[PDB]
């Protein structure tokens, strides 16, 4: 699926006029997960379960505990990743604390499984060995 | 030496000759817009008398040349200086013109959407106003033409118009006369205006007689007969809005009942309407009718889905989302900040506006007339497409419904535009669009408030798709900033109606597809467009043919259709799309419209058992007639047999054929009669050596030993070749008449299968069905019964004549062909 | 992939470029001619290269100098086209609870190499004191296997055939290990333009 | 002077059959071959060249025996024979002027 | 079906060999006419009848009596045409009229609609049948032809499938006009393995089908035997026994090439080697040309020899391959072994140089022989010949090696067989097209070949042929052989005029009918003179049509190169089965040494044991470059192809460089010398 830059900026902009509605009463996460999730990347999604997937994501990070902090990543329950949603304070810490989550990449931050790397890694691979062949010069030159 | 001055001569001589063609042609166009137009004349005074000062001259200096015919004695550079003048004197008098058909779409932004031939033509007969009315079917979504009072002078054509008529022929009269004053874009503009004044008068005669036919002695469906399609559909769904609003007030009360009571009510008046399009009606009150249909069996399915989820408050989003219509005179009116406040009604602030709400964005109703277009099936996934499309309105940015072709992503954008009342223009760009046609398209589109679906958009040229990139860019970037005049790319200071929208209906997996360059991507709100569910549709056909219990028989038959492509033995000569669904629910229409008290269950058990069956091989007869046992577990089903005419083909087949009158016989030949009686174009097949001709062949020796002379002209069609059948023009353009053809219109009348008393006339075309042969005959195998020509000659097929095509195997056959018989 | 396409005109450029930064005066010019002209034909082409295909070029390169014999590697013709396709060969069910099928079955096409002939029968005798206990280990390429089959250390390429058939998750970092190793000046090929 | 024929990839035109054949007729002093619909006159010292975009092309063997094949195929060894000559002319330019 | 209830079979015979005779009740056994020997010279026109061929006969006319159309379906040289073609020329000309329509490929719904309205008259009304009620056969031959188009549907077939049922062909100008089409019978004869392997089973259906089946061993004995017999009792009264001994072997022969498949089979590279009763026709043509006088006496070894080089000669001329050759010599070598049985001596009958030719008896002066020459005799006759045709027509100079001297030995034979049209294939530069030439002026024969422009239409080709055809139907006439190329033929349409001629006597509609009762007019007066019947205007015409076909011998030279004959051959049946094939091999390397040493001749060289020497190493290249050629295939896909043209045209290259060279250096050292 093409997912661009403007597809966030687009969901940012309905998130503003929807936050400057409602100001002091309490935020509409059930009716701006559906704009969120069903709208901005319906667009994209046909395959109806990359939809259930899309929202499931969206459902899990959008809630009251939001505002506290909160692990962005999805099950860790007793595994140590813990990347949290900033607190209030200047805009320069929140850039800080995205440089402050362990540079070491795991899928665990998907909530996928650390062993649906060890596949990715077989299938890059299988991948490197299909397209050797195929380049693969004059079948030795016989002997 | 004598070479190189001879290509000198020759030199000369290609200029001269190239700059009469170059005048010629340019001079014969501009003459023709000049000619029989005494408005256009008046109009441009100035480079109108300079351009006869240019034709006198060009008549005259053709006859000084007509002495001196060759090349040779004629090319002089004093004659290519000349016509080098002309052709600089034509540009001002084409640039004349160009820059004046622009001043009146300017004044009149609908003309930008015709043709630049067709706008001349109405421009020229500015004093007829019947000519000028014809074109506005192009301009607009309904209203073809007006009526008119005949007038005091017979010669005059009459200026007063006493209504309007649809493309349908529906009638909507205006409360008084309104005139046609001089200038045609002057009178035209009026003319779009009032048009929306009745339409909105009529609404508040609506909602004030809607709340009355709750309580009041005229029920809904006889109410339903007083109004337009468009009025009478808005003042449903503005009382629908009122009755949910009026059950969230209960249920924020307390009474549970509220939801149940909303859902008992609207689903009373669907089962009510739906024995109104039962009992034999108009073929506009129909879709009046039908139209309501669609949108209350929506409303039902809202209001069901609300008690299921259990949702008991207003400004949740399962409310908010759903396209509501409210009727209020909002005394805190927001709208003036929303959008820009346009017609005077909208201004007014003390008379009722109908206004139109869905999850923060809220746009009055843009009155402009739709005239009894069919409503689409509101399914789950169009329900999405809304919020998508109207989120991308209220974000300033178009909206790119996208998918498979055949889902129709042009059709839904066009209904929510037709709901919302605007005018939806169509355009379908044929990588031929050049900078300055759509420049055209936009400029228009901008300046009178409506909304450009582009069929096929995938397929423009990425040059001038960048272009469109940087035009879009420049409107959208002036609805932000809500510029009420904005500079456009060239031609700069122009009017922006609010209300403008833009989609791009993009066929993802199209070959030759020109992908977006990302610059455009970005300024369109994309939308995932899926086939629509074969059960919503159904549901809708079965409510159309008077059917109470429709939305349980319609999960039963979707099941049926779906399993039979799995389970039986796939053959091509099935059709389990909805094509074929389409045509056996027509026939249990017509056996429900015979026998109403019947339940509804085992009629259309009855129906899908036999007309599937004489479809159906003998290997699937038995696995097919189990599987309708599953779907309808306990109904018996009883054979209808035709008592009269199984005994009269008994008798013809013994008596004058000779052949044995066999149980299985009759049965094949009753079988073909009822086909024949309902399906213009039948398919008797079968293996090569069986009764194929006998069965036809008895049939008509029955419609001769019952009815009239039944007579037939049997051509082999693959025997002739495909020019030779039809007809074509030979090496003088003289059409030679082909052999289907002149039997199509020997058979009309004067021959032996003339019209005197003939009940049953038909061709039989006993070839194999090829896609080539059967290309030409499409017209007439769909719906119309009307044959087109290579000579644009028509034949209107009648009613009381059929096609029976006698084929082995449809092997080469398309699997369209197949469905339209 | 398209737009990967390069003129023989352009090519024959930056091989005289290569030849004309030589700064070597005849002392080994010929051999330190030969490494200048293999890094400036690999970075020109690199830049082009999008993330994914860099690694498969400097594969190519390796395994085309193997092939014509450029640089000394112990591999033999049917062990290169084995390495490059993998034939699965399914008939025995017998496995240990560790391996997966996938992996046994790319044994049984390895054991058609003359060299890996006896690999199976080795791998049933000591199977979980030996292979269990390096199939587990992270890093295995720069690990050792302990049946002595230390000999497949001491020979890059035919160690490189191992890992495919039994862990292929860890080859792309075990081929980047195997290029720096092998090929002249690799460790300035494999890290190029960090 | 000279006529180069490009793309021609196989199934020589047979509008060029006539010419393809060396054989022109002598038609007393000025000679004259009939090419096409209408013999024109042809004179000496022309030359046809046919060349062929075509990797690994296929030709009747009639046309192969009346016009000569010649393959300029860069391939394996025929580069590493141009490059040295290229390289020998850059690195040792002295002793090859 | 002898699981036949109560009426039982006779045992030693098959259900078919058995009619029930209602005098007698007992299922006799068909009974079949012992040939007579007429002196038919066209042998297409010789018909022995077998119990297959009267049991046919009866059921044709069962499905006469009756208005029933049959169909008869068995392999492309199986007899189905001869016995139609017997059966319609037995009929009685007021009950019956019989035309052959020979479907081409290219028979289109129009052509044959314009000949079924040329056969069928005008009835009252709009009805078109015979007046008098006559019955009109419109014989289709070759049904499976007609082009199937992309969707699988033959335009003529469905046409037929108009005719059969509703009887009602629309007129094709003026298409309002129905035409109502009465009293025609179809005779169809479908080959399955050619075309269309079947017709749409919407027809098969409205025909009655009835297989002719593959040569069995008592067919041919009963056939080929009777011929024989017949034409032995002439020869001799001894050399009978001969007969049966010679027919055993062509039949031994014959069946142990069809058991194996694997060598000669009919596959898409081999699409010629259809061998089916047309080879052991031409076969025992070969041997009825034993004239009494040098044939009678001691027969033991002189016909057995004539027989080996009739049998090779239509067998080894068909083959590609030099292993099917090989093959082919085995079996001709156990063939003479058992059936003629006596192994005459350590040497064999069959042999190299075994050439038979009835044009060198001629020259000697000597009457009507086709008694075997040896290689000299051969090579003193043909090189008198070439110089007889060098002198009179336009020179055309070739060597006569020992192969191309066999060639015009074995073209000479396929035009002196009448009605037998050759068919030489070989690749272009072979001289095919100059050895025929020659072959034509041997034989008393005069060439016509077209001669075709760059812009040539169908109706130009119409009247070179009309031409030629005012030439044959004049009586004292000099048999025109018709000479055709692969580069003659410019467009696939020219040969469907060709593919007629070629199948039978004359092309249907070459002439208005006006000029065809002048050209019947013209040979009234040689008829007469012969003793066959006149003013009958049925076997007059059928006499005319006869001497056509005898006076028109067709001579097309193809190349199989790109399968451009495997596709005419597929799409017109004549070319292939109808014809003779002789196939053109690449030169020997005993030949390729004398072409040489012929063009070195007149250049000089020091010692003569040079030029010898040079014309060794000028063969050898050329043999050399085809074991590389061979090698270049193999190890690459990179085709090349040589050419005997291509060997011609460099004798000429070194011949024409060496002079240059030489004339360069004898220019230097003159200077020299002149100077010293
Ligand atoms: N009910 C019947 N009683 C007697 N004879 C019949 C009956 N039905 C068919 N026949 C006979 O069997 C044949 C049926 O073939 P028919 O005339 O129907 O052509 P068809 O098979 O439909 O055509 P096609 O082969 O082109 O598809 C005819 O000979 C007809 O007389
Ligand atoms: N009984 C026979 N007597 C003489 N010649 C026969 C006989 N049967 C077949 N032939 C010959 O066999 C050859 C091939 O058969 P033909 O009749 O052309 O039909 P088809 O193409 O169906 O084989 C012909 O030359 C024909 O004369
Ligand atoms: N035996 C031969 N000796 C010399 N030249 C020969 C011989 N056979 C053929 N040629 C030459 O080869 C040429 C082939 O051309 P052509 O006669 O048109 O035959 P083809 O049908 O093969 O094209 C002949 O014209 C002749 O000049
Ligand atoms: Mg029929
Ligand atoms: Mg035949
Ligand atoms: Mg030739």
């Amino acid at each position: 699926y093409p997912f661009n830059m403007g597809d966030l900026r687009d969901s940012y902009l309905v998130m503003n006029r929807y936050m400057e509605q409602n100001q002091g009463g309490k935020v509409p996460f059930n009716d701006l997960i559906y704009i969120f999730g069903e709208i901005m990347y319906g667009g994209h999604i046909v395959d109806d379960w990359d939809r259930r997937l899309c929202n499931s994501y969206l459902f899990n990070t959008m809630h009251e505990q939001l505002f506290d902090e909160l692990e962005l990543f999805p099950y860790i329950e007793g595994k140590g990743l813990s990347f949290k949603v900033p607190g209030q304070n200047p805009y320069e810490k929140y850039i800080e604390h995205i440089e402050t989550s362990l540079k070491q990449e795991t899928p665990l931050a998907y909530g996928l499984h650390p062993n649906a790397e060890i596949g990715f890694r077989t299938d890059q691979c299988k991948t490197l060995f299909n397209t050797l062949l195929e380049l693969m010069p004059k079948e030795q030159s016989r002997d | 030496d004598r070479v190189e001055d001879w290509r000198e001569k020759l030199g000369r001589v290609d200029v001269v000759v190239n700059e009469w063609l170059k005048v010629q042609k340019n001079w014969k166009i501009l003459y023709n817009i000049f000619l029989l137009s005494e408005d256009i004349r008046m109009q441009l005074p100035e480079d109108t008398k300079v351009f006869e000062g240019v034709d006198k001259e060009f008549k005259d200096m053709m006859s000084e040349v007509s002495a001196n015919p060759s090349v040779v004695e004629a090319c002089t550079i004093e004659r290519r200086d000349v016509l080098v003048g002309w052709s600089q004197a034509i540009k001002k008098c084409e640039k004349a013109l160009n820059d004046y058909l622009e001043q009146k779409k300017k004044s009149f932004p609908r003309f930008y959407f015709l043709s630049n031939q067709s706008l001349l033509t109405i421009l020229s007969n500015g004093q007829n106003a019947p000519k000028v009315c014809e074109y506005l079917g192009d301009c607009f979504d309904g209203l073809k033409t007006l009526t008119f009072e005949p007038p005091a002078n017979p010669a005059e054509t009459s200026k007063v118009g006493i209504g309007m008529i649809s493309k349908d022929d529906e009638k909507v009269p205006f409360s008084s006369k309104f005139i046609c004053e001089g200038a045609v874009e002057h009178w035209l503009l009026n003319l779009e205006f009032r048009m929306r004044e009745t339409l909105q008068e009529i609404l508040e005669g609506a909602k004030n007689t809607a709340d009355l036919w709750d309580s009041g002695d005229k029920p809904r469906e006889e109410w339903v007969e007083g109004y337009n399609a468009q009025i009478a559909l808005l003042t449903t769904t503005i009382v629908w809005t009122e009755d949910v609003g009026r059950a969230f007030e209960d249920l924020a009360g307390g009474s549970e009942t509220a939801m149940k009571e909303c859902q008992k009510l609207i689903e009373v008046r669907l089962e009510n309407l739906i024995k109104k399009v039962r009992g034999d009606l108009h073929i506009l009150e129909r879709w009046k009718i039908i139209n309501i249909i669609t949108i209350d069996v929506h409303s039902r399915d809202v209001v069901e889905k609300f008690v299921i989820q259990k949702v008991s408050e207003a400004e949740s989003f399962a409310w908010l989302s759903q396209l509501k219509f409210y009727w209020e005179n909002k005394p805190d009116s927001d709208m003036h900040l929303r959008q820009t406040l346009r017609f005077p009604w909208e201004k007014d602030k003390n008379k009722n506006k109908c206004i139109i709400r869905i999850v923060d964005w809220f746009r009055f109703y843009s009155y402009e007339y739709i005239g009894n277009a069919i409503r689409l099936v509101i399914t789950p996934l169009t329900d999405r497409c809304y919020i998508t499309l109207t989120q991308a309105l209220n974000l300033t940015m178009g909206g790119a419904p996208a998918g498979p072709a055949g889902t129709g992503k042009t059709e839904t954008t066009k209904d929510l535009g037709r709901a919302i009342g605007i005018p939806v223009m169509v355009f379908n760009c044929s990588d031929q669009m050049n900078k300055d046609s759509m420049a055209q398209i936009f400029m228009g589109l901008s300046q009178s408030g409506a909304w450009g679906c582009f069929d096929e958009f995938n397929r423009i040229s990425i040059e001038v798709l960048s272009v469109v990139s940087t035009q879009v860019k420049c409107v959208l970037d002036a609805l932000k900033e809500k510029k009420t005049k904005f500079s456009f790319v060239e031609e700069g200071e122009i009017q922006l109606q609010d209300t403008v929208g833009f989609f791009i209906t993009m066929n993802p997996g199209y070959a030759g597809r020109t992908e977006l360059p990302e610059n455009l991507k970005a300024l369109f709100r994309s939308c995932a467009m899926v086939v629509p569910d074969l059960a919503l549709i159904c549901e809708n056909m079965l409510m159309s043919e008077g059917f109470t219990m429709a939305r349980v028989l319609s999960r039963k038959f979707v099941s049926l259709y779906m399993l039979s492509r799995e389970l039986l033995s796939k053959q091509k000569h099935y059709d389990w799309g909805l094509r074929a669904v389409k045509s056996v629910l027509r026939q249990a229409g017509k056996l429900k419209r015979g026998d109403p008290d019947m339940p509804e269950d085992p009629l259309l058990m009855r129906a899908l058992r036999d007309f599937n069956m004489p479809k159906i091989v003998t290997d699937d007869k038995v696995i097919f007639r189990r599987l309708i046992g599953d779907l309808f577990p306990k109904l018996d089903p009883p054979t209808k047999q035709n008592p009269e005419l199984k005994k009269i083909v008994q008798d013809t087949t013994k008596k004058d054929m000779g052949l044995v009158a066999e149980e299985l016989f009759v049965t094949k030949v009753v079988q073909l009669a009822e086909i024949l009686e309902v399906r213009h174009c039948c398919f008797v097949i079968g293996p090569p050596g069986s009764g194929k001709t006998c069965v036809w062949k008895t049939l008509i020796k029955s419609y001769i030993n019952s009815g009239e002379d039944a007579e037939y002209d049997t051509l082999n069609p693959k025997a002739v070749t495909s020019d030779e059948l039809f007809g074509a023009y030979t090496k003088t353009k003289e059409w030679k008449n082909g052999v289907i053809a002149v039997i199509m219109k020997n058979q009309v009348k004067n021959e032996e299968k003339y019209k005197a008393t003939h009940m049953h006339k038909w061709s039989v075309l006993d070839g194999d069905i090829d896609p080539e042969w059967i290309e030409s005959l499409n017209t007439v195998m769909d719906d119309n019964k009307v044959l087109t020509l290579v000579s644009n000659d028509r034949i209107f097929l009648t009613p009381q004549m059929r096609l029976i095509f006698e084929i082995s195997n449809l092997r080469n056959a398309t699997p369209a062909t197949v469905s339209r018989a | 992939d398209h737009m990967y396409q390069y003129s023989l005109e352009s090519f024959i450029t930056f091989f005289f470029k290569a030849i004309n930064r030589t700064t070597v005066r005849d002392e080994n010019r010929i051999p330190t001619l030969i490494l200048n002209i293999r890094q400036t034909i690999y970075q020109w082409i690199s830049r082009g290269l999008f993330e994914k295909h860099k690694l498969i070029f400097l594969t190519l390169i390796v395994f085309r100098l193997m092939q014509k014999k450029i640089i000394d590697v112990a591999y033999e013709v049917a062990e290169m086209d084995f390495l490059i396709k993998c034939p699965a060969r399914p008939g025995v069910e017998n496995t240990l609870d560790w391996l997966p099928n996938i992996s046994w079955d790319q044994i049984q096409g390895l054991i058609n190499l003359e060299e890996f002939r006896n690999f199976a029968h080795q791998l049933e005798k000591e199977a979980p004191n030996r292979f269990k206990d390096w199939y587990n280990e992270l890093q295995p390429e720069d690990q050792k296997l302990p049946l002595d089959w230390k000999r497949l250390d001491s020979m890059p390429f035919k160690k490189l055939l191992v890992l495919r058939c039994l862990r292929p998750d860890r080859m792309t970092i075990s081929l980047n290990n195997f290029i720096r190793a092998v090929l002249p000046q690799g460790d300035a090929f494999v890290e190029m333009d960090q | 002077r000279a006529v180069l024929i490009e793309g021609i990839q196989q199934e020589i035109d047979a509008t060029l059959d006539p010419l393809l054949q060396r054989a022109v007729k002598k038609n007393g002093n000025q000679l004259q071959l009939e090419i096409g619909g209408d013999p024109i006159d042809y004179d000496p010292n022309f030359k046809l060249f046919l060349m062929t975009k075509l990797i690994n092309p296929h030709f009747r063997p009639e046309i192969a025996a009346q016009c000569t094949i010649i393959n300029f195929i860069v391939t394996e060894s025929g580069l590493e024979e141009q490059f040295i000559a290229m390289v020998v002319n850059i690195e040792k330019n002295e002793l090859e002027m | 079906w002898k699981g036949a209830a109560k009426v039982k079979f006779p045992e030693q015979g098959l259900c078919y060999d058995y009619y029930y005779d209602i005098n007698e009740n007992k299922w006799n056994t068909w009974k079949v006419e012992d040939y007579l020997p007429n002196d038919q010279p066209l042998f297409s026109k010789i018909y022995v009848a077998t119990i297959h061929t009267t049991r046919l006969r009866y059921m044709i006319d069962i499905h006469l009596q009756r208005r029933k159309p049959i169909l008869f379906i068995g392999s492309a040289g199986t007899g189905k045409t001869a016995v139609v073609r017997d059966y319609l020329n037995s009929t009685r000309p007021e009950q019956v009229s019989h035309k052959t329509i020979n479907f081409s490929s290219f028979t289109d719904s129009l052509a044959l609609q314009k000949n079924i309205e040329s056969m069928v008259e005008k009835k009252n009304g709009r009805n078109y049948g015979s007046a008098t009620n006559k019955v009109l056969i419109c014989f289709i031959d070759d049904f499976n032809m007609p082009y199937v188009d992309k969707y699988g549907t033959q335009s003529p077939i469905q046409l037929l499938r108009l005719i059969l049922d509703y009887g009602s062909i629309f007129n094709r100008e003026q298409l309002e006009e129905r035409k109502f089409l009465q009293d025609l019978l179809f005779f169809g004869c479908l080959n399955q393995k050619s075309g269309s392997f079947t017709v749409d089973l919407r027809l098969q259906r409205n025909f009655s089908v009835f297989s002719m089946y593959t040569p069995s061993s008592d067919v041919i004995k009963t056939i080929f035997g009777s011929i024989l017999n017949a034409h032995l009792s002439t020869i001799d009264d001894k050399a009978q026994k001969m007969a049966f001994k010679l027919v055993e072997a062509t039949y031994f022969t014959f069946d142990k090439i069809l058991k194996n498949t694997t060598a000669f089979a009919p596959s898409a590279k081999r699409f010629h080697y259809q061998f089916n009763f047309r080879e052991l026709a031409r076969v025992c043509e070969g041997i009825c040309r034993t004239t009494p006088g040098q044939y009678s006496g001691g027969d033991q070894g002189k016909l057995v020899r004539l027989w080996a080089h009739e049998m090779k000669r239509t067998f080894e001329d068909r083959f590609i391959a030099n292993e099917h050759v090989e093959f082919f010599r085995r079996y001709l070598t156990e063939a003479i072994s058992k059936c003629i049985g006596e192994f005459p001596e350590t040497e064999n009958p069959i042999a190299e140089p075994l050439i038979f030719t009835g044009f060198v008896a001629a020259h000697q002066g000597l009457d009507q022989q086709y008694t075997q020459c040896t290689i000299p005799v051969l090579k003193r006759v043909l090189d008198d010949k070439l110089e007889e045709y060098n002198e009179v027509k336009a020179q055309m100079n070739l060597v006569l090696f020992q192969q191309a001297m066999e060639h015009v030995s074995r073209i000479c034979r396929i035009l002196d067989m009448p009605g037998n049209n050759a068919l030489l294939v070989g690749v272009g530069g072979s001289g095919k097209q100059s050895l025929c030439r020659l072959s034509t002026f041997i034989n008393g024969f005069e060439i016509d070949q077209l001669v075709v422009t760059a812009s040539f239409t169908i109706n130009d080709l119409r009247n070179n042929l009309q031409e030629i055809y005012k030439k044959i139907a004049k009586p004292n006439s000099i048999a025109r052989v018709f000479m055709i190329t692969d580069s003659q033929i410019k467009e696939e349409q020219f040969l469907i005029p060709i593919n007629d001629m070629l199948n039978s006597g004359w092309i249907f509609d070459l002439f208005p009918k006006e000029d065809m009762d002048s050209l019947v007019s013209g040979v009234r007066n040689e008829a007469k003179g012969e003793g066959v019947d006149v003013n009958n205007l049925t076997a007059l015409t059928s006499y005319f049509l006869d001497k056509i076909r005898k006076n028109l011998k067709v001579v097309l030279c193809f190349s199989p190169v790109g399968d451009t004959m495997r596709i005419r051959s597929r799409k017109f049946p004549g070319i292939i089965n109808n014809t003779s094939i002789d196939w053109f091999h690449p030169w020997p390397h005993e030949a390729l040494i004398d072409v040489a040493f012929r063009f070195l001749e007149e250049i000089e060289f020091p010692t003569e044991e040079i030029r010898q020497s040079i014309s060794l190493n000028m063969a050898k290249v050329h043999s050399s470059i085809d074991t590389a050629n061979e090698k270049f295939l193999k190890l690459e896909r990179r085709y090349n192809y040589t050419t005997p043209k291509s060997f011609l045209e460099l004798i000429d290259f070194y011949k024409k460089l060496l002079t240059e060279k030489r004339e360069t250096i004898q220019r230097q050292i003159q200077r020299y010398e002149m100077g010293l």
